[PDB]
RNA sequence: AGGGGAUCGAAGAUGAUCAGAUACCGUCGUAGUCUUAACCAUAAACUAUGCCGACUAGGGAUCGGGUGGUGUUUUGACCCACUCGGCACCUUACGAGAAAUCAAAGUCUUUGGGUUCUGGGGGGAGUAUGGUCGCAAGGCUGAAACUUAAAGGAAUUG
RNA sequence: GAUGAUG
């Protein structure tokens, strides 16, 4: 959000959930944000560097979440066959 | 939907429903009733 | 009532954690070492200490007595969790499996010596 | 993506056959299906062990990103995972909750109990659900030995298996601690099984 | 405010249930809101069970038992300790026993 | 008083408003 | 009975879009609800649809991303003036820099800043913002 | 003195967290009174009212008090505390702390043209405790804050200059009505406006890169 | 208005209790209770919750019909899975509510799917009066003068 | 499962 001059006037850009696409307010306190290490050639993890996802409090709520990271780690390439789109 | 109707063509209904239930307030009922002159003793005057 | 208050029964917990090696099952001797290990205000309560003290080191006899441990007791213990087995329960003795189980393996494409036995409701 | 030899082998089938983690529940909840394979007679469901293995070693990764070992906790509240979380601290770097869990140990922050961890593991969720609900306030990502019936909900990566046995829960518990150990290089080679017996794990009660 | 889901009864998806009388004060009451219990008991009893096997023309007589059932009022199934008062999340239990 | 007292009374009154009234028809 | 077609299309947008799910089945279909998502869709709105055939007014398959935060009909569709469109942009917009109502004219359906370029107006049908 | 005991208070003390927005992107939980007073120094504290309550016992009427309390910045920062206690001075000490572990930030925008600064709310939010439902809708220029006393105040503890109120309800339980207010000024920060529909990198939690300063 | 009239039993008659007891308790007992013909039109007639329609969470038990399993004991009865239509029930709060609580009492200040009926502080009053229906008891329709600062709903500590 | 009104 911009003046008539190309400056933000924004306090700040809020997160999305990585399965819902929603805002994570100041105070979603069930909320949690997960880093997945990356692996070297060798097969062991790179210090640092991460695959990071977010959910929110309430896809965590109703139960969701576990089946939503398949998904995503899925198309990440995180996990071969435990997610099939046609349910 | 809630308890009225809201047809493009249900004026009538809102306007006499309206009607019947303003008898409920008491600054309708005297007014109309004109008990102001019927019955109070000063007869609508602010003085007597 | 001869019920014994907080403060016996924790003075009491206190001495035993720290001197079991010291303690014995006299009371006459018990009532002695608490004037040396211990600073209280009165025969009575001193007595009262001791007495519940002693009562404690019969029951560590029998066996354990729950909520107090001491060095000689915890050092047995981790022994005995440091076991292992002569030879995994899991380890091929022969392994058994249903139908659906064999269905699995295939799918999964891995090579195993599958013995198949029957099932029924 | 990882390489070919995080695969499971058939070494590990093995194991995950013989301790009985594919015998689930005779009821399997919405969530948890995509874990099933199959239903035997008799209404035993089998479970897909591909899947114990892949989000096996998923839960492993996540671990594997805590920059200190200790902000790490694992809670088993029943029995059958006592022993074997008191071990899985000490082989990695773990805090143990074994036994009671008191409340306010993640939210009252003047117990001696308070701990502020980046993860915890728990071993039922439906015996340990105190630690989830508690987790929920304070932004805890939370893993979760899960059957075909338990509840998912405030749960982040389940990991599929038969939690009614001994030797199951014993064995999910030692896998976890292996891989670990294998990505942060405690373990030099992946080829060659650990040296420690995962009967170390199990129960015992005479 | 209200007390319970079942209005105190099992009445779900009828109108009328048929009355039946109580067994100590006669005040009629719908079948589905009375307070039943089966009784069943030896005709005789224990401290006399030993003398009548003395006396038994028959060696071997299986004891007879008697079988009824019985319909309280709610006033007369609080009085006899039937049934007691109870605390409102213990209301919500049906188990026996 | 109850409820149902109370409207039987107005009813035995009415009643007799009901016939004394029959005496001037 | 189904008085409104576009009313339970709608409906089940707003239903799904709330419990988070990527896509809804939204039966039966009709032109009004096409031309409608056509608006919705061009905003950023919905995202992708397809329309499945089977010989009975047929059905469709909407893709849902967490944009859209609600959308509805008004019932009756109104008759609006061209200077009236300011009065019911005011009362059922969040903020008068986005949203729009979307009204059928003879131009076609439509949406007010559209309606304004044109320089048409006709009857309301609803809102998505 | 201060000696933290949150991992968050740690950094917080050592510089190496600067600004609160860190705090709110990341929704990390403050529970020191501290964290806040260190990172917005120019919050400014309003008490609302003090009413007292009672329990009856076997020997007559227990009494306390009860305070509301209002903390904010005048530039995007509020909150709202309240609590019961024997004094009213000590209810007061400790209705301040409770404000101030629940500061929530406010989004601002504009009724028009965007010239200039920000000066009123950005869309339309509602906000309900009890029966007392509270709705704020953009303003132009020159309007003011059109609301009560007590709602008035702690709109501009926010530092909105322009803005229309609606309520519905028993207002007359300011508790209710200053709690509703809250509901609905911190619900500017919920709604997914278009010009935020881009799509951003995740950042690594404070909590994570310093990981060291945090334990010790 | 005929028939029937055993039991129970407004009225009524009696014994006891009591300061009184024209009440509760014990014993009698007419109308009634049952049926045919013809009236009456009311109830805490209650789920204190109008009807048609679409959509939104988990678990199991049961009633009726149907499909698959040549399932298993002797077409039928059971058993496993599945499905349509019912009476309900257990857990939860995305949601609702003043709360009790609610899978509808949700998808309502982000207020519009169609439609019908009723309410406007407590009393006077469901009263007076005029119509209309009934053999009668009464039912439907239904005010005003005047009086009043509180009546009331759900929860909380005593 | 006898009696027990009022301030």
């Amino acid at each position: 959000m911009e003046n008539d001059k190309g400056q933000l006037v924004e306090l700040y850009v809020p997160r999305k959930c990585s399965a819902t696409n929603r805002i994570i307010k100041a105070d979603d306190h069930a909320s949690v944000q997960i880093n997945v290490a990356k692996v070297d050639e060798e097969g062991r993890a790179i210090p640092g560097e991460y695959v990071t996802y977010a959910l929110s409090g309430y896809v965590r709520s109703r139960g969701e979440s576990d089946d939503s990271l398949n998904r995503l780690a899925q198309n990440d390439g995180l996990l071969k066959n435990v997610w099939s789109y046609s349910r | 939907g809630k308890g009225k109707p809201r047809g493009l063509n249900s004026a009538r209904k809102l306007r006499v429903h309206r009607r019947n239930n303003r008898w409920a307030e008491n600054n309708y009922k005297k007014r109309l009733l004109g008990t102001a002159f019927k019955s109070s003793p000063f007869g609508g005057s602010s003085h007597a | 009532g001869r019920v014994r208050t907080k403060t016996v029964k924790r003075a009491s917990k206190a001495l035993i954690e720290r001197y079991y090696p010291k303690l014995t099952l006299d009371f006459q001797t018990n009532k002695r070492l608490c004037d040396e290990i211990a600073t209280i205000q009165s025969k009575r309560l001193r007595n009262k200490i001791a007495g519940y003290t002693t009562h404690l080191m019969k029951r560590i006899q029998k066996g354990p007595v729950r909520g107090i441990s001491f060095k000689l007791q915890e050092e047995e213990r981790e022994r005995k969790d440091q076991y292992v087995p002569e030879v995994s329960a899991l380890d091929l003795s022969r392994l058994n499996v249903d139908n659906q189980t064999s269905d699995l393996v295939k799918s999964l494409g891995l090579k195993l010596p599958l013995s198949v036995i029957n099932v029924s409701a | 993506s990882l390489p070919a030899t995080f695969d499971l082998t058939p070494e590990d089938a093995q194991l995950l056959l013989a301790a009985n983690t594919h015998l689930g529940a005779r009821n399997v909840q919405v969530h948890q299906e995509p874990y099933v394979f199959n239903a035997r007679p008799d209404g035993v469901h089998v479970i897909n062990v591909g899947k114990t293995w892949e989000k096996l070693v998923l839960a492993a990764r996540i671990i594997a990103a805590i920059p200190n070992p200790e902000d790490v906790v694992a809670i088993s509240s029943r029995t059958f995972g006592q022993r074997a979380v008191l071990k899985f601290a000490a082989h990695t770097g773990a805090t143990p909750i074994a036994g009671r869990f008191t409340p306010g140990s993640f939210t009252n922050y003047i117990t001696r109990s308070f701990k502020e961890p980046r993860l915890v593991i728990v071993t039922d969720p439906r015996s340990d659900a105190q630690a989830i609900k508690e987790a929920s306030y304070v932004n805890i990502p939370v893993i979760a030995l899960t059957d075909l019936d338990s509840p998912s909900e405030f749960v982040d990566v389940a990991i599929p298996c038969n939690n009614r046995g001994k030797h199951s829960i014993g064995l999910i518990w030692y896998l976890l601690a292996r891989e670990v150990l294998r990505l942060r290089g405690a373990l030099v080679d992946r080829t060659q099984p650990w040296s420690i017996m995962p009967d170390l794990y199990f129960y015992r009660d005479p | 405010p209200k007390k319970r889901a079942s209005n105190g009864r099992n009445k779900k998806g009828r109108g009328h249930v048929k009355p039946v009388r109580c067994v100590n004060c006669s005040k009629s009451i719908p079948k589905d809101k009375a307070i039943k219990r089966m009784a069943i008991r030896n005709i005789v009893e224990a401290a006399a069970v030993r003398d009548l096997s003395e006396a038994s023309v028959y060696p071997e007589y299986a004891l007879p038992k008697t079988y009824n059932k019985l319909h309280y009022c709610v006033s007369c199934a609080i009085h006899a300790r039937i049934v007691r008062v109870r605390s409102r999340e213990d209301r919500k239990n049906r188990a026996p026993p | 008083m109850r409820a149902k007292w109370r409207k039987k009374r107005t009813r035995r009154l009415k009643r007799k408003r009901r016939k004394v009234r029959a005496r001037s028809k | 009975t189904r008085s409104s077609v576009l009313a339970d299309a709608l409906n089940a947008i707003n239903n799904a879009e709330k419990t988070g799910k990527r896509q809804v089945l939204i039966r039966p279909s009709s032109k009004v609800i096409i031309k409608f998502l056509q608006v919705m869709q061009k905003h950023g709105y919905i995202g992708e649809f397809e329309y499945i055939d089977d010989h009975r007014s047929g059905k469709i398959v909407v893709q849902l991303n967490g944009r859209l935060n609600k959308c509805g009909v008004i019932s009756p569709r109104f008759n609006v003036k061209i200077g009236d469109i300011e009065k019911w942009t005011a009362n059922l917009l969040p903020a008068r820099q986005f949203g729009y109502v979307i009204l059928t004219t003879s131009a076609g359906i439509m949406d007010h800043e559209e309606a304004r370029r044109k320089h048409v107006s006709g009857k309301i049908l609803g809102f998505v913002y | 003195g201060w000696v933290p005991v949150t991992k968050l208070g740690r950094l917080v003390k050592a510089g190496k967290i600067t600004t609160i927005e860190e705090i709110f992107l990341h929704s990390l939980p403050v529970k020191e009174f501290q964290i806040i007073d260190t990172l917005l120094p120019g919050l400014q504290d309003e008490v609302m009212n003090i009413k007292p309550v009672q329990k009856q016992t076997r020997a007559g009427q227990r009494t306390r008090f009860k305070a509301v309390v209002v903390v904010g910045d005048s530039n995007g920062h509020v909150g709202l505390g309240i609590k019961t206690a024997k004094e009213v001075a000590g209810a007061i000490r400790a209705g301040i702390i409770i404000a101030k572990l629940s500061v929530i930030p406010i989004r601002r925008g504009y009724w028009g043209t965007n010239l200039g600064q920000p000066h009123s709310l950005a869309t339309k939010t509602t906000g309900k405790c009890g029966s007392v439902t509270v709705r704020l809708i953009p303003a132009p220029r020159g309007s003011g804050i059109v609301a009560s006393p007590a709602v008035k105040k702690l709109l501009q503890l926010a530092g909105v200059e322009d803005v229309y109120t609606q309520s519905n309800g028993k207002t007359r339980t300011l508790e209710n009505t200053l709690k509703a207010a809250f509901v609905a000024i911190g619900n500017t920060y919920g709604f997914l406006t278009p010009n935020l529909w881009a799509e951003q990198p995740l950042p690594v939690s404070p909590l994570d890169i310093y990981s060291d300063e945090a334990s010790a």
